[PDB]
RNA sequence: CCGGCGCGCG
């Protein structure tokens, strides 16, 4: 009866591995964040807005670096906030963006690169 | 001066649920 | 001491009162009257001229 | 509320939810399994089967047609016919439970209602000592139960302990202790002074103590003061148990908690009854404290209080509701048994007990009040009030003078500024912004904990109850201080044991860090409040509650940042309940669609409040905009962009102007009038009811005899005023005939306006005739006028006394005339400097296109923090806009202005700016009253009372004294005989004045004196007035 | 056209 306040789902390293391995129709956007990081609040709000914009045409997930620190280091994460844009086509290569990038930049990446 | 207040910002509480919908969500009032 | 020309009275036809709406018009009667009050006119003559919006 | 300001209605929201979860079950229990005297028929409820179903009427429909928003209760019952040994279980109907709105208000009969919180003494043991006539100290310990039962333990002159129950009923401890069975042997061993108790043992008391029953009978004799020897019986104990044990011996969960603490007892929590050891343990401290052992209990301490929310008030009425149902069933089961019938369980229970006791709780209970809907600020602050009044609470005359004062336990829980004005001062409180109601009825405020190195401390924000508030060293200063030592040895002001200290940081436990911690909503909307005297802060809070929503609203240039919180928690704006996209917007609705769920949100258009203030909503989003759940969709009345907007930003000067701002008068410009800056919509409601008389029911028709067509020109065929007609004073609204005398509904004096809503509605009932109700709503556009009241947010109020053309107002060095002129003499006496700060910064913000939201007490960063903020922003506006008059290095904030009548500058520079000024409800057109003559009272025959009743003005005794001081004996007689109640002389005065032929003396007694004589006759007393002639000494009896 | 209760203004 009561809608949830947040659309971005938090996943583990294993769940993210399973999601990437499996067949994907829409672009997958992976967010690396930590609750102690100040810039991650604004990124969280921006990604909530982005998830609202892309209802079923994109998948927005977040990974906490305090729970998957080694997984984040393996994925070549050098700081926070860090975003990974994973295309549904396995042949193509993912895009890593570092910093508080604009929402329009995320829209451009999703539209013209995934 | 033309700013619209963002009620999902860090300085706001969580959105207040509908009282009837909150009662029904917790399975306290039947349809 | 400087005089100006303004709209002073507008007549509608299918309105119960100036605090109602019209179907298909985004602005209510009150907003229409407020917009009409802001029209700047120019004239060198006196008298109660009438205009038309149709 | 650990990291954000909590919802202002969260206490109401959480209390009601607690009632639904645990209040219903805890009260649906205790419902006796009803059995007849013969035990043949047993009726019982299955409380685990209880249910609530969503209301059938929508919340908008409940208020629209004057209904009550409530939900059905559908518990199941089992009736046992042992005659047939067959069980029948059905879903019976118990009643309707009112439902609280998300805003925290109920709806009964279409009226919004709010249940306010109550403060009363917490249960437990309290130690007090009062001096006698000779100054001898007399100590006292008092037991307070869960229902206010006070058991007073007192030490007399002869050291004899008496368990006082009433002002006369006095009972010794030994009789009371042996009443329950405490043998005289063990009473001595458990106290440190066995000798004291043994010294008061007369030979008469010992025999009664020796046996358990003789103590009970003697206890009954002393408690009841009834002559004779009572007989011991089971009914006697039950009669005593209800009167004494039921009201004076059940502590409750809270009462046990305090007794375990104050008397230092290791008793299990589940024991909710006053154990006999507590009484004997209390006597130990009572006698022991007389010898310097311990401290007295502080009765005004908040740790000795409890707060009763809507959860406690709704649950208690359910205790009355179900107890009222059992008496209904008992009569019903007895009635059906005498007919030897088998009644279905549904017919044994009617819905009247629950429905009526809740219908009459909101109607009659003082703690249930009509929601004030003047503006969004009044809707939320009404629900956060704390009152000592109400049932179980002290009255204004009853209230002690040490109460109404500020106690150190109030800090962070009760606002020290907000209180009611008048006889109820200090008795109606208000919750703080961050205050929370705990699980023991205690108020809690959050404090930040400072701990050592070796401690996890996952969350350092802990809510502190007043009981544990004293024993923490709480600091309010900052750590921006360093000398050649280290930071931990720097000293800061702190609170400890209800006093203020100055200790080092290393000795501080908690910090108060929230900016709005100690204030209510009203005081938290005052910018630069730290520069205003606290006396004007109370006045400023009240005035903001009287602000009228304007036909057009705008945000304040200078604020505190709490305006956005007020707008969100008031429900006036539209808040999305689902994320998605905006697809359609107009005046009547907003359409939002998200995740295959398309919703339609209607918008309120020119609706009426209980205070005759207009409600209106306008969209705040455009088509194609993505929305999060909980974000704003539209703006309501007195709300712009999601902020509270109660006023306007106007150009203002502070100077005297020819006496038209004398005392507190305000001089304004015509621009505020023809610009519609302070124009507000006001809607009145006029109701007429159709009743069935002996001669027949009232009829409504356009055809009314003895009336002109001009008066009835706005009526339709049915006899009701047409929708969208300009009515006038004396015009007709509803034409009604009573068999037939004219009993129509006419427009009162000054009510001219435009009819906007008509509601011809029938209330369906069980009679052959249904009561018809007609509601006429009339809008009135009120521009600002002479006599209207305006005020700022700093306690600066004033009446408009003069309106000038723009060419007559003083004007600035940019040529712009000002809009208001305020008297500068009102600042030094009222001591509100914060208005000077706000006007200068409001001017700077308007030139820089900036708004400012400043938290209070900004001088915690640095000295003169508000001065640096205002002066630097004034200079920035001066430099960017090339307006050197905006900031003057010679006299910052002040500038030379020119007289609009002469063009010559005023000699001294004037402080000018753009403050935020509100328009208040107190205005003319609602206060001007006149009377020539008319209707008089039925008994006293004096003119009526009240402007609405066309009544007259009262000349009281103090006004009679003044007339006697002047010696005007003929002015006084006019106001005593033929302008008030001399029936014969009132009719002659009406005649002579129309012909101008001299008024003679009344010479007879007025109807007030003749009324007194008859009343004295009713006491067998005769009062005669005699006149003795000075000519022939003949005694003449005056007719009275 | 009568009284109580609650809320306010000066």
């Amino acid at each position: 009866f009561v809608r949830e306040d947040y659309l971005v789902r938090k996943l583990s390293a294993q769940e993210l591995q399973d999601l990437v391995k499996g067949e994907r129709k829409v672009p997958l956007i992976v967010d690396f964040y930590a609750t102690w990081c100040g810039p991650c609040i604004l990124m969280a709000q921006e990604l909530e807005m982005l998830a609202v914009e892309y209802e079923s045409n994109a998948m927005i997930v977040k990974v906490d670096t305090d729970d998957e620190y080694e997984f984040a280091r393996d994925m070549q994460v050098r700081g926070l906030p860090t975003l990974f844009f994973i295309s549904p086509d396995p042949s193509k290569d993912a895009i890593r963006t570092e910093g508080l990038i604009p929402l329009q930049m995320m829209r451009d990446i999703i539209d013209n690169d995934m | 001066p033309d700013a619209v207040m963002d009620f999902r910002g860090p300085d706001f509480h969580e959105p207040t649920p509908n009282m009837l919908s909150y009662l029904k969500e917790n399975c306290k009032v039947i349809s | 001491e400087i005089e100006g020309t303004c709209i002073t009275r507008a007549k509608f036809e299918n309105i119960p009162h100036d605090y109602s709406n019209i179907v298909g018009i985004q602005e209510s009667v009150h907003e229409i009257l407020m917009n009409l009050n802001e029209i700047v006119l120019k004239s060198n003559l006196y008298g109660t001229r009438n205009a038309l919006i149709c | 509320g650990t990291s954000t300001i909590p919802g202002f209605n969260q206490i109401q929201f959480e209390g009601f939810y607690r009632f639904i979860d645990q209040g219903l079950i805890e009260e649906l229990s205790k419902f006796p399994k009803i059995e007849d005297i013969d035990h043949e028929i047993e009726f019982q409820l299955f409380v685990e089967t209880y249910q609530l179903v969503e209301p059938l009427i929508k919340e908008r429909d409940a208020v629209y047609e004057s209904l009550t928003y409530s939900s059905e209760l559908y518990v199941s019952a089992g009736l046992i016919w042992k005659t047939n040994r067959n069980m029948q279980e059905q879903r019976i109907f118990i009643g309707n439970i009112p439902l609280m709105n998300s805003l925290g208000t109920f709806i009964v009969n279409g009226i919004y209602r709010v249940v306010i919180n109550q403060i009363l003494q917490s249960p437990g043991i309290y130690y007090q000592s009062e001096l006698d006539h000779n100054g001898i100290s007399v100590y006292t310990g008092t037991i307070i139960s869960d229902w206010g039962g006070r058991l007073e333990l007192e030490i007399d002159k002869k050291a004899r302990i008496w368990a006082r129950v009433s002002r006369k009923q006095k009972i010794s401890i030994l009789v009371l202790s042996s009443a329950m069975g405490s043998n005289l042997r063990e009473i001595l061993e458990n106290v440190c002074y066995p000798e004291i108790f043994l010294s008061f043992l007369t030979d008469k008391e010992k025999k009664k103590i020796g046996s358990k029953e003789n103590a009970i009978l003697e206890f009954y004799q002393q408690f009841s003061c009834v002559g004779g020897d009572p007989i011991f019986s089971e009914s006697l104990c039950k009669e005593l148990q209800k009167k004494f044990f039921h009201q004076r011996c059940e502590l409750g969960r809270i009462g046990r908690r305090n007794i375990n603490w104050r008397l230092n007892l290791n008793i299990p929590q589940n024991n909710i009854f006053l154990l006999p050891r507590d009484i004997l343990a209390a006597a130990d401290h009572l006698i022991g404290m007389k010898f310097g052992m311990g401290t007295l209990d502080d009765m005004n301490h908040l740790k000795n209080k409890r707060i009763r929310s809507v959860a406690d008030l709704l649950q208690d009425q359910l205790g009355l509701a179900l107890a009222r149902l059992e008496n209904v069933v008992k009569g019903t089961i007895g009635g059906a048994i005498r007919h030897k019938l088998i009644p279905t369980p549904q017919n044994l229970v009617t819905s009247t007990p629950l429905t009526t006791t809740y219908e009459s709780f909101f109607g009659l209970h003082p703690l249930s009040q009509v929601l004030d809907r003047t503006n969004p600020l009044t809707q939320i602050v009404h629900g956060r009030k704390l009152s000592y009044l109400g049932p179980g609470g002290l009255t204004g005359r009853t209230a002690n003078f040490r109460i109404r004062d500020i106690h150190p336990s109030h800090y962070g829980r009760i606002c020290p500024i907000d209180t009611s004005e008048g006889i109820n001062v200090g008795l109606i409180g208000s919750l703080s912004i961050h205050a929370r109601i705990g699980d023991w009825g205690s108020l809690e405020s959050p404090f930040y904990e400072l701990v050592e190195k070796s401690k996890k401390a996952q969350i350092r924000m802990l809510f502190l109850s007043p009981s544990q508030d004293e024993y923490y060293m709480i600091a309010a200063g900052n750590s921006l201080a360093l000398n050649r030592g280290i930071q931990e040895e720097q000293v800061v002001p702190a609170r400890y044991r209800q006093e203020f200290l100055t200790i080092a940081w290393e000795e501080v436990h908690l910090r108060s860090i929230f900016p709005f911690q100690y204030f209510s909503i009203g005081a938290s909307l005052i910018p630069f409040i730290e520069h205003n005297d606290a006396n004007r802060a109370l006045m400023s809070s009240n005035m903001q509650r009287q602000a009228v929503p304007l036909s057009r609203s705008e945000k304040c240039i200078v604020g505190t940042g709490l305006e956005r919180q007020v707008a969100l928690d008031s429900g006036v704006p539209a808040i999305a309940e689902h994320e998605g996209k905006i697809l359609y917007t107009d005046t009547e609705k907003i359409i939002l669609s998200g995740n295959e769920n398309t919703l339609s949100i209607p918008l309120i258009m020119y609706q009426r409040s209980n205070k005759n203030t207009c409600m209106h909503q306008k969209p705040q989003v455009r088509r194609g905009k993505c929305i999060k759940k909980g974000q704003i969709l539209a703006d309501g009345a007195a709300t712009v962009g999601g902020e509270l907007a109660l006023g306007k930003n106007v150009l203002v000067a502070y100077m005297p102007w020819e006496g038209y701002n004398f005392e507190d008068a305000v001089l304004i410009s015509e621009c505020l009038v023809y610009g519609d800056i302070y124009t507000s919509f006001h809607i009145r409601k006029y109701e007429i009811q159709t009743h069935v008389t002996t001669q027949g029911p009232e009829r409504i028709t356009k055809e009314i005899p003895h009336l002109e067509g001009r008066l009835l020109r706005n009526l339709d065929k049915n006899g009701i005023v047409m929708l969208g007609s300009w009515v006038e004073t004396g015009d007709i609204l509803v034409g009604k005939l009573t068999p037939s005398k004219e009993t129509c509904l006419k427009l009162p004096i000054g009510g001219r306006g435009r009819v906007i809503d008509v509601r011809w509605v029938q209330k369906k009932g069980g009679s052959s005739y249904n009561p018809e109700i007609i509601r006429v709503y009339i809008s009135q556009k009120r521009e600002i006028k002479v006599g209207d009241k305006v005020a700022g947010r700093h306690g600066n109020k004033g009446i408009i006394s003069k309106i000038l053309p723009r060419q007559d107002m003083p004007y600035l060095q940019d040529g712009r005339p000002v809009d208001m002129v305020f008297n500068p003499l009102g600042v030094p006496s009222r001591m509100n400097v914060g208005q000077i700060f706000e006007c200068s910064l409001g001017l700077a913000g308007s030139l820089l296109d900036r708004h400012y939201r400043i938290a209070p007490f900004d001088e915690r960063y640095e000295q003169e923090a508000s001065r640096k903020l205002v002066f630097s922003e004034l200079y920035e506006a001066s430099k960017q806009t090339a307006n050197p008059w905006v900031f003057e290095p010679e006299y910052p904030g002040k500038s030379r202005i020119f007289d609009g009548r002469t063009g010559d500058p005023f000699e001294q520079p004037v402080i000018i700016g753009k403050p935020y000024i509100l328009k208040l409800i107190h205005q003319v057109d609602d206060k001007i009253h006149g009377r020539s003559s008319g209707h008089y009272a039925l008994v006293t025959q004096q003119p009526l009372r009240g402007r609405s009743k066309q009544g007259g003005q009262r000349v009281g005794e103090m006004e009679v004294w003044a007339l006697e001081g002047f010696g005007v004996a003929h002015i006084l007689q006019e106001m005593l005989t033929y302008k008030s109640d001399h029936i014969r002389a009132r009719q002659e005065v009406l005649g002579t004045t129309i012909i101008g032929g001299t008024i003679p003396k009344p010479e007879d007694a007025p109807e007030s004196f003749r009324l007194l004589v008859r009343e004295l006759r009713s006491l067998a007393l005769e009062l005669n007035h005699f006149l003795v002639s000075e000519k022939n000494f003949q005694i003449n009896r005056k007719e009275v």
